[PDB]
């Protein structure tokens, strides 16, 4: 597994790697970890993969009664129901989130939800076992409010390296790119980012 | 269990001003039964006395363990051993084992003979000199002793204060305990004449 | 040691008849050149020469 | 500890220790084993302190409400078997017991039951329950005969305590004696056990062994 | 059943004569993974205490809520106690305590060392502690996490004993937080350069000081070690 | 994983005499090897002339006295501002205790005060339930060093008129204000130097049909 | 236990407590925890007590044996990498924390030496269980070139910080200055709190006031003509 | 464990020892002794483990029994006593551990006076005027100091045997069929079939 | 103990139970009942884990004596014996096992012929000419297939059984100390006090 | 305990902090981990702080031994004497070293030795406790052939990356330099590079 969410300055991209294990066996290896559970607001599935979805449901059954009484819900917000569920199957249940959408007022936003449950604010998040890998590259070369482009390529070889090293992941590297223009899919194959 | 408490046994000692005494009491249990109301566990290697507490058989084994060196000492270098000596000795002869490891808690007492002075130590399980020249006790209520002994205790005893002092020490504190009691014999330790004192206590 | 009781003179003086025993028996070796006179007590015959 | 009861002619002789230990180290040793059920049950204290002082306290709460309500005073087997099915509940959720109550009523005698923590409820007119209750059972079958006299029997409660008191570890502190009438317990008095092994050496000649 | 997955280290605490001065770390370890930085973790809870929480982020986080609504549930109704005086560190504190004590009766605690310090409306300084324990005392001095047998014995030179309180001014106590914050970044390796002080003063209010760094690092003698042979 | 006891050590000793009682306690708390505070009574009044002290673990040890304290209240008001006793508030305590069982308290309680006749009274709590009246009580971690030494000052355990040698037995003397208050700071004195978690602080605590009164000392620092 | 070991520029300076425990009671308020591999390589033990002392006493021999050898001083190292070897061996069933410090004509040296065979340097290292309190003080106090005269004052300071927060550690501070071509000083007892007050009465009893049972004498004499 | 019990008469010792033996669930044998006289003035019995017994009883009788032939005198039981102990206590240590209780009971004609000696499993020796091991020791112990006199005539020590017997087999739940009788005496080592 | 015999014959169920009661350490009774009525002409012996086994009875006693006094009718043996069964077999599946090992003779007054239960604890009834429960039980088969015989009277199944109690006597390693004699006859249920 | 080594084109650099921690307590914070064994083929120590002194002395004895008879071992000749006290003792000591070393004729090379024991020829190695973090920082920005000036701030900037994220490595950076010229130790404190 490996996941990761990098603003930029008109949103958010938001990055995956579709390998999913049970062992040594590859279960599929297509399987999308990218959940929308709101229309705007995204979210990024690992741990178990029990454990992610079961949330992911709960979460988006408190987001739809959201909208129909209350108008559409902020990714601050969304994010609120994800931490305080995950609260209470700490212990009962495993979760890796990283919650990120595309709010019309303050930009993208990204926060990121360890196992416990807590929320941060970060600028841009890593999760998985591809993430101890990563670390230090994401870190050196990161700049706010850099052009979209140059966010696809480092989102990009961010994820080539956590292939290349943690082998828990891998198949085809997917995103989805939160913009005012709507939500935009991207896919790169293997024979594309190994040169890149 | 503990193989310490399987029998109990306690020592006490204490120096006084040209004396010192040291204290045990008499009890042998295998756990809850009492086996024996009598059994010295001190014993005395020439003008040094050697007290033993600690596991039951260890009592006996390493008694006449040093019934073999302090022969060989007083055959060679013709003379009987001086307190010190037989200190370093113990702290030797406990550490020979330390894996599969000994099991007792000696206390040394004696009055040197090349100076006159009193010398007392103390050991532990492994085995370490534990200087005092105050007191040193030993045994498994060796906790309750620690404090009786300092509340009572004053420097500088006189040599019949020394047995009133260590007499009531030992009373109080074994009637404080299970596994030792049912009789106690008090040695008071001179430079020439060392007196053999049982005490008539508390039996139950 | 082992039986916790003082060594008769018979014991004493043949255990070491038997080491210089050895040495003619077997080794090569040269025996010790000592002539012993040995005194005890002891209780089942007294005093021994 | 040992506690020990035996019917005679009489009534019923308890007698009892006073050293309750906590580790190696003795915590007291005034401790009263003898807890009142009301003026005509006598209760024992024997396993866990805690459990069986507790429990016999609503024993005797209980008492005073068969008591009133049957305007007729509560039946040894009565009282025997509500403490019974008390105890049985709590078998295994970790708890220990060891009582005998011990009674006179004018219309059942003189009774002894003794309830356990696993619900197993004997009668029977001697029993001994203690860490000291092989020590005990010896000496108090040997120097056993139904028909006795009060002041033998008094002095039999001493003798049996005495002689577990002297090798149990954990047996000593004081003794108690209490008489169980039909009218009710009288209580008579506390003697150390101590001062009371130099009357008997030299009463009996015992204690050979015993140096002095 | 409760173990800690994220965790936080190091608050430490001293009176002076006319407040006290708290102050802590920022660091959001993940174990050896320093997976978080800049966590605020002096909780302002009024504005005469602060409460500073240390242990699990996650538990801190759902008892800094229970902060913030207790400050409510004070100011309903009451126009001479709304803000007036419906808040002293010492009310704040009990309640802390037996939440905690509950939930250790449950057996899943909130997993956290709790300071609540600040300046009651007697002038008296208050201090005291609260922990997953749930013991319970009050001290002159006290630290919590790494600090609690580091940070500890530096601060008790100011602090003997109950008699040095009114000598020590707030000028000697911004200097003992300091010292003290330098040699837990050293010997310890949950800590880091950033640390919040804040001073809780009773004729200045909270004065929070925030994003300080560690001065005046002694890394000379360091080129003078050599092999062992 | 968890495990809700741990030690925070301190010692207690409750003494009955003939007009007067004292509960005192050492004013330390520790946990391990490090001194969270020199100072914290342990040692409440509770009002009433009954004076408490749960040493062992600490919080624990604030539990039954929140609850002790909470009985004081009901009771005066469901009676009308009965006076509590000494045998009654006894009672009321073992309840609290016994009723955790399966969390039990880890502590050591004493109480402490006059009874009825104008005399000391001193009851002593083991860790789960019940109860028995002492006459000298020790507790906490350096119980078995005060408690001996105070049998053989108080009781005169084993020890005989001079001269007859065990002949003639000690008679027990009487007990002044004046004098108890020496006994504990000689054993107090002895708790410190041999016995690593008693220190800083000793308070004691004495009480009478007069009232309460409160008496500092200081011990070691360490 | 709070034993520190501190080097300044003339040579090296250790320092210890007296306070030797063996669990919740104190064993004795004085033993020295401070042993003599050799004359002018004092070292000093914390941890198991019979494991320091023996392991002392057993490497201070041979180190003897060979300084004899080479009719030479004894180095630092030598001492050292014996040490280092010894511990090895058991894999760490033994439990020695000893600070070695020492000087020679090849100058100051100061190591510590772990339970299972590892090895630091330094110039502030402290071991205990007090170590901690102790580091506190050291690391704001100490600087590059000490006097003889300041580091004795940071030496002792540093065992009171220990004194009073480690429970552990108490009693006397002994110190001994190593100084580099000028004997090693052995200063017991410098600074020395923890005085005992005196009791309120004395606790003398009169003849007779314990019973007796019987008497005999014990005869420790030689056996003589009769 | 079984009935093994002392009693130091004024000048014999009267050992006795159980009938039964059970090894697995099912009583195979109930006739057979655990006794091995080492020396014409010296008997030893002994309990404890299963098969452990058997063998390191028939080693004690070798050994002893070939120091007597080397110098055509027997050891007094204090000395055989020792031997024995000393020989446990190096089995504790050592890898195979035995586990044997034994009561060692001779005639010293060189003393002149019966002595009686219980040496436990771990090593210990002690002189004892009555003694025992295990399950039996624990009713028995205080049953014989309530009636002991220090002197006590053979026929005497017989009879109060008998009592510790009777009592036995009442409060035990296990079954022992009756005990083996044997007096070590100045006048030699003889059984009595009387029981 | 664990001993609970049964020897049905043509007019007649013997039942029999251990005397002892052991307890701890020491065996507290040497003499006490372990059986008691349920009806008239039922009657169980019971044997098996302390402190089930008190309680377990006066339980089956309470509801059978509701059932008589309810409905003015005896219940069948047939009827009993699964009451007995549904209990036994409820307890392994609820929080609080039962163990307990109970036979359950009777006289049937409806068909006019002996029927004697054997019931384990875990709950499976089944009718036999003869049953035992225990390791003791064990012992007694061997001489009731070898010896019964299904046309004998009340005297001949008495001389069977006294050989089952004196086999267990020299086999077995623990005591039980005699056994008292019940006897579910015709005329009601009778004690004998022959061994 | 961040350990590595980088091959450059005039020799290798050789690259380790200071900072050894046993639990939290930092035992010393300017600790020296680079160690002679020759005088030409140092090593890097990482692993368990008893086995990797052991091991070291052994292969010191080892080597100079090796010198004193048969002339000067190789780089090559003292990885495989890691190697074979490693696999000989894999069952109970727990040590990764790197053997980096000047050889005339071959300048600079690295060897490293798993805990398993085997050798390994890299390009350069990366091991310890916290430079797993580092993986993909290094190999991305890792040019193979570098200059003097270009390597030594290559290896300042991969270990304040480990620095960063590895609380078990701080203090100051230790370099030796081995060259055909000598042998340099460089030291940088971290006011010099938490700057950049």
């Amino acid at each position: 597994t490996s996941i990761m969410a990098v603003t930029f300055k008109d949103g958010v991209i938001l990055g995956a790697d579709s390998r999913t294990t049970t062992g040594a066996y590859i279960a599929n290896r297509v399987t999308d970890k990218l959940t929308r559970v709101h229309d705007k607001i995204w979210c990024c599935r690992s741990g178990s993969a029990a454990d992610t979805q079961a949330i992911a449901d709960i979460v988006q059954y408190h987001l739809e009664l959201y909208t129909s009484q209350y108008g559409t819900p902020s990714t601050e917000t969304a994010a609120s129901v994800f931490k305080e569920l995950c609260y209470e199957n700490k212990d009962n249940l495993t979760a890796g989130i990283i919650v990120a959408g595309y709010d019309d007022k303050n930009k993208g936003e990204v926060y990121t939800i360890p196992l416990g449950g807590s929320v941060h604010k970060l600028p841009y998040a890593i999760a998985g076992s591809g993430s101890t890998f990563i670390y230090g590259y994401c870190d050196k070369n990161f700049r706010e409010n850099m052009s979209k482009e140059e966010t696809v390529d480092f989102i990009k070889h961010s994820l080539s390296q956590a292939i290349k090293w943690d082998g828990s992941s891998g198949g085809v590297i997917r995103m989805v790119v939160l913009t005012a223009a709507g939500v935009e899919r991207l896919i790169f194959y293997p024979d594309e980012y190994e040169q890149l | 269990s503990d193989p310490s408490s399987i029998n109990g046994g306690i020592v006490v000692a204490m120096t006084g001003k040209d004396c010192v005494a040291i204290a045990c009491d008499l009890r042998l249990g295998s756990q809850s039964l009492g086996v024996s109301n009598k059994f010295e566990k001190i014993f005395h290697y020439g003008h040094v006395f050697l007290g033993i507490t600690g596991l039951a058989t260890d009592v006996t084994t390493l008694n006449e363990m040093f019934r073999y060196k302090t022969n060989l000492y007083k055959l060679k270098e013709e003379r009987a051993i001086e307190p010190e000596t037989f200190t370093q000795l113990v702290s030797s002869s406990l550490y020979e084992r330390r894996f599969g490891p000994y099991f007792v808690g000696p206390v040394v007492a004696g009055i040197n003979s090349k100076s006159g002075k009193p010398f007392i130590a103390g050991f532990d399980l492994i085995g370490c000199i534990d200087e005092a020249k105050d007191f040193i006790v030993s045994g498994t209520a060796s906790d309750q002793l620690f404090g009786m002994c300092e509340s009572l205790y004053e420097p500088n005893l006189e040599p019949e204060d020394l047995f009133e002092t260590i007499s009531q020490a030992l009373l109080n504190a074994a009637d404080r305990d299970a596994l030792s009691g049912w009789g106690a014999v008090v040695y008071i330790i001179k430079k020439d004449e060392v007196v053999k004192r049982y005490l008539k206590m508390r039996q139950d | 040691k082992t039986y916790n009781e003082d060594i008769p003179v018979e014991i004493l003086v043949r255990r070491l008849s038997d080491i210089k025993q050895g040495y003619t028996q077997h080794g090569g070796l040269r025996p010790f050149g000592v002539s012993f006179i040995y005194a005890g007590y002891d209780d089942r015959y007294g005093y021994q020469l | 500890t040992t506690t020990l009861a035996f019917r005679f002619q009489g009534g019923i002789i308890v007698a009892v220790d006073s050293r309750a230990t906590a580790g190696n180290w003795v915590a007291s040793q005034t401790v009263k084993k003898v807890i009142e059920i009301n003026p005509f049950l006598l209760g024992t204290m024997a396993g866990g302190a805690a459990d069986c002082q507790f429990w016999e306290t609503w024993l005797g709460s209980q008492c005073r409400l068969h008591e009133l309500r049957e305007k007729e005073r509560i039946s040894v087997a009565a009282a025997s078997k509500i403490l019974s099915n008390l105890v049985y509940q709590y078998k295994g959720a970790g708890l220990s017991m060891g009582t005998m109550i011990c009674g006179y009523t004018r219309k059942e005698g003189p009774t002894i039951y003794y309830v356990d923590s696993d619900g197993t409820r004997l009668k029977g007119d001697i029993f001994c329950v203690g860490s000291g209750q092989t020590f005990a059972y010896g000496v108090l079958d040997s120097n056993y005969k139904w028909d006795l006299s009060v002041e033998d029997a008094l002095y039999l409660g001493k003798r049996s305590i005495l002689a577990a008191a002297h090798r149990d570890a954990y047996s000593g502190g004081s003794v108690n004696l209490y008489h169980v009438t039909e009218d009710g317990w009288i209580y008579h008095g506390n003697h150390d056990v101590g001062e009371l092994f130099w009357k008997v050496k030299e009463e009996e000649g015992s204690f050979n062994n015993v140096i002095g | 059943t409760q173990q800690p997955i994220v965790t936080g280290t190091s608050v430490i605490s001293m009176k002076y004569d006319n407040g006290v001065i708290i102050a802590a770390d920022n660091l959001g370890s993940y174990g050896s993974l320093l997976r978080f930085n800049g966590v605020e973790r002096l909780i302002p809870v009024g504005d005469n205490t602060v409460v500073g929480i240390s242990g699990d982020i996650s538990d801190m986080q759902h008892i800094e809520r229970l902060l913030k609504d207790l400050v409510t549930e004070n100011a309903y109704d009451n126009p001479l106690a709304d803000a007036e005086e419906a808040l002293e560190p010492s009310y704040i504190f009990e309640y802390l305590a037996t939440v905690m004590y509950q939930r250790r009766s449950k057996m899943n605690p909130l997993w956290n060392a709790i300071i609540v310090a600040g300046v009651q409306s007697n002038g008296d300084q208050f201090l005291r502690y609260v922990n997953l324990l749930g013991v319970t005392y009050s001290s002159p001095t006290l630290a919590t996490g790494f600090g609690a047998h580091m940070a500890n014995p530096l601060l008790r030179k100011v602090v003997d004993r109950e008699s040095d309180i009114p000598k020590t001014t707030v000028q000697v106590a911004e200097e003992a937080i300091v010292n003290a914050m330098r040699v837990l970044y050293y010997r310890d390796a949950r800590s880091s350069r950033n640390f919040s002080l804040a001073i809780i003063d009773k004729n200045t209010g909270l004065t929070f000081k925030k994003n300080l760094q560690v001065e005046n690092m002694k890394w000379d003698f360091a080129k003078d070690i050599k092999g062992y042979g | 994983q968890f495990n809700p006891y741990g030690d925070n050590g301190g010692t207690i000793l409750g003494i009955a005499g003939e007009d007067f009682a004292v509960l005192a306690g050492d004013t330390r708390n520790i946990t391990d090897y490090s001194i969270n505070s020199r100072y914290e009574p342990k040692v409440f009044d509770c009002g009433d002339n009954i004076v408490m002290s749960a040493n062992g673990f600490a919080a624990d040890g604030d539990a039954l006295v929140k609850r002790f304290k909470n009985s004081v209240k009901w009771y005066h008001f469901d009676h009308n501002d009965k006076k509590l006793s000494i045998n009654s508030a006894a009672r009321n305590i073992q309840h609290l205790l016994y009723g955790k069982r399966f969390f039990p308290y880890y502590v050591h309680t004493i109480i402490a005060g006059l009874d009825e006749d104008g005399k000391g009274a001193v009851y002593s709590f083991d860790p789960v339930g019940s109860y028995e009246r002492e006459q000298c009580r020790a507790g906490g971690a350096a119980a078995s060093l005060i408690m001996p030494f105070l049998d053989n000052q108080v009781n005169f355990k084993n020890q005989y008129e001079p001269g007859t040698n065990g002949k003639v037995k000690k008679p027990l003397k009487y007990l002044s204000v004046e004098e108890v208050i020496k006994l504990v700071r000689d054993s107090f004195t002895s708790a410190t130097e041999r016995h690593i978690q008693v220190g800083d602080g000793l308070e004691i605590l004495i009480v009478t049909k007069d009232g309460v009164r409160k008496e500092f000392y200081e011990l070691k620092r360490d | 236990t709070t034993i520190v070991g501190v080097k300044f520029n003339n040579g090296v300076v250790i320092a210890a407590d007296t306070r030797s425990t063996q669990g919740p009671i104190v064993a004795d308020k004085n033993c020295a925890k401070l042993h003599r591999i050799s004359p002018k390589i004092w070292c000093a033990g914390a941890g198991t007590a019979a494991d320091t002392e023996a392991v002392t006493q057993l490497i201070g021999s041979n180190i003897e044996l060979h300084s004899l050898y080479t009719s030479r001083e004894p180095r630092v190292v030598s001492a050292l990498q014996m040490l280092k070897q010894h511990l090895f061996k058991y894999q760490g069933h033994i439990g020695a924390y000893l600070i070695v410090a020492g000087v020679d004509p090849t100058g100051s040296h100061l190591f510590s030496i772990h339970a299972h065979g590892s090895t630091d340097v330094g110039y502030y290292l402290s071991l205990g269980s007090g170590s901690l309190a102790a580091m506190a003080v050291l690391e704001s106090h100490w600087k590059q070139d000490l006097t003889k005269e300041e580091a004795i004052k940071l030496a002792s300071d540093a065992i009171q910080a220990g004194i009073w927060n480690d429970l552990g550690s108490g009693s006397n501070v002994d110190v001994c200055v190593m100084e580099i071509g000028k004997d090693a000083e052995y200063l017991r007892n410098y600074l020395t709190p923890n005085v005992r007050e005196e009791k309120q009465k004395s606790y003398k009893f009169p003849r007779g006031t314990t019973a007796v049972l019987k008497e005999s004498i014990v005869n420790i004499c030689d056996i003589q003509e009769e | 464990m079984d009935i093994i019990l002392g009693i130091r008469v004024q000048d014999s010792v009267i050992l006795a020892s159980s009938k039964a033996v059970t090894r697995g669930i099912s009583v195979l044998k109930d006739s057979d002794d655990k006794t091995r006289q080492l020396s014409p003035h010296t008997l030893m019995s002994f309990a404890g483990e299963a098969g452990d017994t058997v063998q390191f009883a028939e080693y004690i009788q070798a050994n002893i029994q070939l120091y007597s032939i080397r110098e055509d005198y027997e050891l007094s039981p204090q000395a055989v006593s020792s031997f024995v102990r000393q020989e446990l206590a190096k089995s504790i240590r050592s890898r195979r551990p035995y586990q044997v209780n034994v009561l060692i009971g001779g005639y010293d004609k060189k003393k002149n006076k019966p002595e009686l000696y219980q040496i436990d499993y771990l090593g210990t020796k002690v002189e004892l005027p009555y003694g025992a091991h295990g399950y039996s020791g624990f009713y028995t112990f205080s049953l014989l100091d309530h009636h002991y006199r220090p002197d006590m005539t053979t026929e005497e020590g017989l009879d109060l045997l008998k009592l510790c017997v009777q009592e036995l087999e009442k409060r035990m739940p296990m079954d022992f069929k009756g005990v083996i009788v044997k007096i070590v005496d100045k006048d030699g080592i003889r059984q009595v079939d009387d029981f």
